[PDB]
């Protein structure tokens, strides 16, 4: 589980671009304030390898 | 799969006391994935605490907590409960509600989602 | 001396420092905070950042050295590549 991939982002990337921001994703109108919850998911998921 | 986990309970208690924790799961998943609780201390790694299935058939507790922690599943509101009794100082840490999406839990290694940290402090 | 480019000028991931001093050029991509008025002051004391987080580039070379001076630059950025 040391390999991670980003799942949520507001806008697509330009060619050859790198994003390492770990702020809590906002999916609704209410702010997340750095706390997970409804419409508040961690942008990057994990990779299951078995 | 899209599972949202909510954790309830926690706070400050005294050694030897009793407490109740709970986790609720919402959304959709691959199957009736099991539900468990982990515990992480400041400066240390996460530790397996408890694991139960979606129909209250398999109970799994860590060796260091065998016969002391209890986990149960409700019948009508989908919320899993973790009954805690006779706490000591080593139980002061942050608990997390862990979900794994498969029918049979060979090991606790495959984790797909986590839960909000619930602080449980045991002190005089 | 320099040009602290970057994005939303906060933690983020982008705080390009192109500071130049009498010794060399200290091109550096690391992300950090940079207080609220980066000023530099023999004048060999630079006080810009406070805590560099991660880093991803380095570079050193020779510096860029009425009125008897006039310098020009055209900063451009295509497909990631930066052109000066
Ligand atoms: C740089 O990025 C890593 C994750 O990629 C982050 O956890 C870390 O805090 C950053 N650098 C440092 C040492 O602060």
């Amino acid at each position: 589980y040391n390999y991670l991939y980003r799942l949520f982002r507001k806008s697509n990337l330009k060619p050859f671009e790198r994003d390492i921001s770990t702020e809590i994703y906002q999916a609704g109108n209410k702010p997340c304030n750095g706390v997970a919850g409804f419409n508040c998911y961690f942008p990057l998921r994990s990779y299951s390898f078995r | 799969s899209a599972v949202q986990l909510q954790a309830s309970g926690g706070g400050f208690v005294q050694p030897g006391g009793s407490l109740r924790l709970s986790c609720a799961a919402s959304g959709w998943a691959e199957t009736f994935g099991h539900m468990g609780w982990f515990r992480q201390a400041p400066g240390k790694e996460r530790e397996f605490v408890s694991a139960i299935d979606w129909w209250d058939t398999v109970h799994y507790y860590a060796d260091s907590v065998k016969g002391r922690f209890t986990i149960s599943r409700d019948n009508s509101k989908n919320t899993v409960y973790l009954q805690m009794n006779s706490l000591r100082a080593e139980d002061t840490a942050t608990y997390y509600c862990a979900y794994w999406d498969m029918d049979y839990l060979q090991n606790s290694i495959p984790v797909d989602y986590w839960g909000q940290g619930t602080q449980v402090t045991v002190s005089s | 001396r320099g040009w602290i480019f970057g994005t939303t000028l906060d933690s983020k991931t982008q705080s390009l420092l192109i500071v130049n001093n009498a010794t060399n050029v200290v091109i550096k991509v690391c992300e950090f905070q940079f207080c609220n008025d980066p000023f530099l002051d023999m004048e060999s004391e630079f006080r810009v950042y406070s805590s560099a987080n991660n880093c991803t580039f380095e570079y050193v070379s020779q510096p860029f050295l009425n009125f008897k001076n006039l310098r020009e630059f055209v900063f451009k950025n295509i497909d990631g590549y930066f052109k000066i």
